[PDB]
RNA sequence: UUAGCUAGUAGGUGGGGUAACGGCUCACCUAGGCGACGAUCCCUAGCUGGUCUGAGAGGAUGACCAGCCACACUGGAACUG
RNA sequence: UACCCGCAGAAGAAGCACCGGCUAACUCCGUGCCAGCAGCCGCGGUAAUACGGAGGGUGCAAGCGUUAAUCGGAAUUACUGGGCGUAAAGCGCACGCAGGCGGUUUGUUAAGUCAGAUGUGAAAUCCCCGGGCUCAACCUGGGAACUGCAUCUGAUACUGGC
């Protein structure tokens, strides 16, 4: 059920770009934004938007290119049914590097490539290709 | 300090025989999920203070009875 | 622990010259070479992915006189060794003292280049080397036994030797009989009908 | 095709 | 399926069953040999396969195949059984080693004599 | 009696002892406390032949510890400070 | 740079009235040795006629694969019907280590390395398919700029 | 296709004891103590370093070598130190 | 003894499995669904490369074969890494205790989580770069590793508690 709101993002997004749409909205959650930011910064979506006051709403502007979308794939790693955390060197690398992997660290979220150089580590939110 | 420990009772009835419990998140060695694994430690209770349910601090110390090697240190909260 | 038999019978199966009956007239032929490695040589061996893969090494072994029980380890060796295990196995196959002998013309065939390294008639930076398997490092210099130097054989060998392709990683002599291992053979200065991977695979299954 | 039982 | 489930009732391996259980799971066994018969194999093939019912050492009595054209075996004897079944005769899960203990190798065999147990005849 | 001795960790004919602090009672190659050098009765006139943490050996003798008589023949056959 | 060889050849049937008629099907792959690969099935009542016909489709239909120095980039895994397959790059750890049938489509395409493994079905026809569509989707590395750089 | 197990049993006090804490022992006294994160009960088994296999995660194993343990005709006991 | 120098002379030293397919490697003869082969499919009822022999060929070599046992292949208990409409597989259905999981925002906690440090994790073995027996095995120097645990000082996104 509501149990997992994160894999709801990745799914809505993976599904949105599936049905070649340009904008996908969902209720807003602090962590969600943190992720949103990540995807933007890393160039995986044109950008976020958050016009929610009493009932926080989040919109994501999807990107595209040629005969495909930006995100070749996006999977949930750590879930509420089995949390996964990784050290500094144990941090996972997506597609030999060509692809971020959102890892939350005790000093704010990051990307596998980010946190790596960062020096620390933490739970890994998901896999985006 | 010399290794402090938090834990919750188990019984009020025992007369100087206060036992306790210890929770500890533990990553199953193969499946990775996080399991709760308990540890029950019998503890020394002088003038049988702190009742049941309460949470307490404990210290590992010299034996005192067939399997009973811990003594309370401080009581925290009394309604659970 | 060596072949000891119809050696041409071999090069006829490999359809190439394995440098076996080197001696006097190099560049083989004269034996039926090709059209009959056995009693059905005439046939058209449309071999499998296996064939053109075992026959590859089944060759490499022969083109040196090395065996299985031992060849393997060479591969296992090369494997641990960083870099193209293919060229590496070669690097170790060439690095054989029985090879550096022949290769430095100090003997006709790579077969005639053994009967001596075996019968203590060679050596390194001293100590006479009895095992036709010694692994020659860099600089390591050989030298036909100052003893039975130039004899009713080894002389006739150097003849065709220096008139052969001629190596590039050894600084042989002639009368002083004592080459050197200038450097380890790169991949560019050695080859022919010999594929690495094609053999590096057979030991991956 | 199939033997000793099929 | 689920982790929690795997966490609970954990996955259980499924042990293997030695096609040949004439005990100890050991190389071969010695046996007294109760009877020496010949039988008929399955539908496709039709011979007069030779077999012997042997009282092993460990007490199990079992039927074994006699490979090769002819044998010395009979009534008592004392063969030593091996392994490998005889997909043509069911129940025959063992081969008696030829040229072992009271068993004579195949007379005259020259090819693959290692089996059928025979010695090089005048090289 | 923590005696500093050698254990035979060589190989047929070609030994290779090893100075080590160990409770006198134990077996030769039995339990010990800490390797503290070695002894090569071969080597042949080349580079090495023996090694000993001399400034460690003393720390033990310091807490009272008898030394083998073949171990002592090494503590000096290799001088002390020259 | 022809580069073409067959994988397998099976004999099929068409049970009619007076018995059955056996045809023949050959699966072949072609490429060069620098990207660009393709396969073709094709069948014909004659052995060669089939394999000959095999190269035809083989010629036509040749997708362009984006290699890297003779290997792959991001390790990949493709699927088709009953065969799931995966592939790891690395500097010619040995030289094309993958299963028969799924191997050729790796040689001819020009990749003297890769550590592979075929899971699921091991029927040639569907793995070669799985593989191709496996190399296919393999996105642009030195041309990541697509969604990369941006 | 083992679900319940335990009276010195669980704790206390107090003598005795031990090299030492201790139900170790005894006396008295509260009535407890363990258990489905699997007690109890059966079957099996010396434990670790490691060994074999595997791409690995693992699977299997623990002869030789070293650490710990246990036994030394079967069962029991103390003596000497 | 190790080792070194002569003496003599190719003298004194090769076998085993295999050849229809997987699987590298062919024929003749005999034989006749007999005799027998076989790891699986499957060979033999007159011209059999699958039986026995011979020739030949193939692969290993002081060994080769077979049987036995373990892991692999077996993504064939699937954590990495599988499945269930018909292939084996959703409890006949529902309520619900333990357990597993849980929307959202702030503060706080710092347990989980995470980073640095310090103890420890015997030696040997495996591993990396050298050394020594003629080589190699064997022996050995140094190092990495021993993915673990405990203590402490930090971190705070996420998870847990308040």
């Amino acid at each position: 059920s509501m149990q997992d709101p994160i894999a709801d993002m990745l799914t809505r997004i993976r599904n949105g770009q599936a049905a070649n749409k340009a904008a996908v909205t969902m209720p807003s959650s602090k962590l969600k934004v943190a992720i949103a930011n990540v995807l933007k910064e890393e160039g995986f979506i044109e950008d976020f938007k958050v016009e929610g006051d009493t009932k926080p709403e989040l919109e994501l502007t999807l990107k595209y290119f040629q005969g495909k979308a930006v995100v070749e794939s996006i999977q949930r790693v750590s879930r509420p049914g089995l949390r996964i955390y990784k050290r500094k060197d144990e941090l996972p690398k997506v597609m030999a590097g060509l692809g971020i992997a959102v890892v939350s660290t005790s000093k704010g979220v990051m990307t596998d490539r980010a946190a790596r150089q960062a020096g620390l580590g933490g739970e890994i939110i998901c896999y985006v290709a | 300090k010399i290794r402090t420990l938090q834990g919750r009772v188990v019984s009020d009835k025992m007369e100087k025989s206060i036992v306790v419990a210890i929770e500890r998140f533990v990553k199953h060695p193969i499946y990775g999920k996080f399991i709760k694994r308990t540890t029950k430690l019998h503890v020394h209770d002088e003038n049988n203070e702190c009742g049941i349910g309460d949470v307490v601090e404990i210290r590992e110390c010299r034996p005192l009875s067939k399997t009973k090697s811990w003594t309370l240190v401080r009581v925290v909260e009394k309604a659970v | 622990a060596r072949y000891l038999g119809p050696k041409l019978k071999l090069s006829r199966r490999e359809g190439t010259d394995l440098f076996l009956k080197s001696g006097v007239r190099a560049i083989d032929t004269k034996c039926k070479i090709e059209q009959a490695p056995g009693q059905h040589g005439a046939r058209k061996p449309r071999l499998s992915d296996y064939g053109v893969q075992l026959r590859e090494k089944q060759k490499v072994r022969r083109i040196y006189g090395v065996l299985e029980r031992q060849f393997r380890n060479y591969y296992k060796e090369a494997a641990r060794l960083k870099g193209n295990t293919g060229e590496n196995l070669l690097a170790l196959l060439e690095g054989r003292l029985d090879n550096v002998v022949y290769r430095m013309g100090f003997g006709a065939t790579r077969a005639e280049a053994r009967q001596l390294v075996s019968h203590k008639a060679i050596m390194v930076n001293g100590r006479v080397v009895n095992i036709a398997s010694y692994q020659v490092s860099p600089n390591d210099v050989v030298s036909i036994r100052e003893k039975a130097k130039k004899q009713s054989r080894v002389k006739a060998a150097l003849e065709l030797a220096e008139q052969r392709e001629k190596p590039t990683w050894l600084e042989v002599d002639a009368g002083k009989m004592e080459g050197t291992f200038k450097r380890k053979p790169e991949r560019s200065d050695l080859s022919a009908d010999i594929n690495e991977h094609l053999i590096v695979e057979l030991y991956s299954k | 095709k199939a033997s000793s039982x099929a | 399926a689920t982790v929690n489930q795997l966490v609970r009732k954990p996955r259980a391996r499924k042990v293997a069953k030695s096609n040949v259980p004439a005990l100890e799971a050991c190389p071969q066994k010695r046996g007294v040999c109760t009877r020496v018969y010949t039988t008929t194999p399955k539908k496709p093939n039709s011979a007069l396969r030779k077999v012997c019912r042997v009282r092993l050492t460990n007490g199990f009595e079992v039927t074994s195949y006699i490979g090769g054209e002819g044998h010395n075996l009979q009534e008592h004897s004392v063969i030593l059984i091996r392994g490998g079944r005889v997909k043509d005769l069911p129940g025959v899960r063992y081969h008696t080693v030829r040229g072992a203990l009271d068993c004579s190798g195949v007379k005259d065999r020259k090819q693959a004599r290692s089996k059928y147990g025979v010695k090089r005849p005048k090289a | 009696m923590v005696t500093i001795r050698l254990a035979r960790h060589g190989a047929k004919k070609r030994p290779f002892y090893q100075v080590v602090v160990a409770d006198s009672r134990n077996a030769r190659n039995g339990r010990f406390i800490e390797r503290v050098g070695f002894f090569n009765p071969i080597a042949s006139e080349k580079e090495e032949g023996t090694r000993l943490d001399l400034d460690r050996i003393a720390h033990w003798v310091g807490q009272g510890a008898t030394i083998s008589d073949r171990v002592a023949a090494l503590i000096k056959e290799v001088n002390k400070a020259a | 740079e022809l580069q073409e060889k067959l994988i397998a050849v099976n004999r099929v049937s068409k049970t009619v009235k007076g018995g059955r008629i056996f045809s023949f099907t050959a699966l072949t792959v072609v490429g060069d040795g620098n990207g660009r690969v393709g396969f073709g099935y094709g069948k014909a009542r004659e052995v060669p006629a089939a394999i000959q016909k095999a190269m035809e489709k083989a010629r036509r239909n040749m997708i362009n694969v984006a290699l890297n120095n003779g290997t792959l980039q991001h390790p990949v895994k493709g699927v088709h019907t009953g065969s799931r397959v995966f592939m790891q790059p690395a500097s010619e750890g040995t030289g094309i280590i993958a299963g028969g049938a799924m191997r050729a489509v790796l040689e001819v395409a020009g990749v003297h390395n890769v550590l592979a493994k075929a899971y699921g079905s091991t029927n040639p026809i569907n793995v070669v398919r799985a593989t191709i569509d496996g190399l296919e989707n393999m996105n642009s590395p030195e041309m990541v700029a697509a969604k990369r750089g941006k």
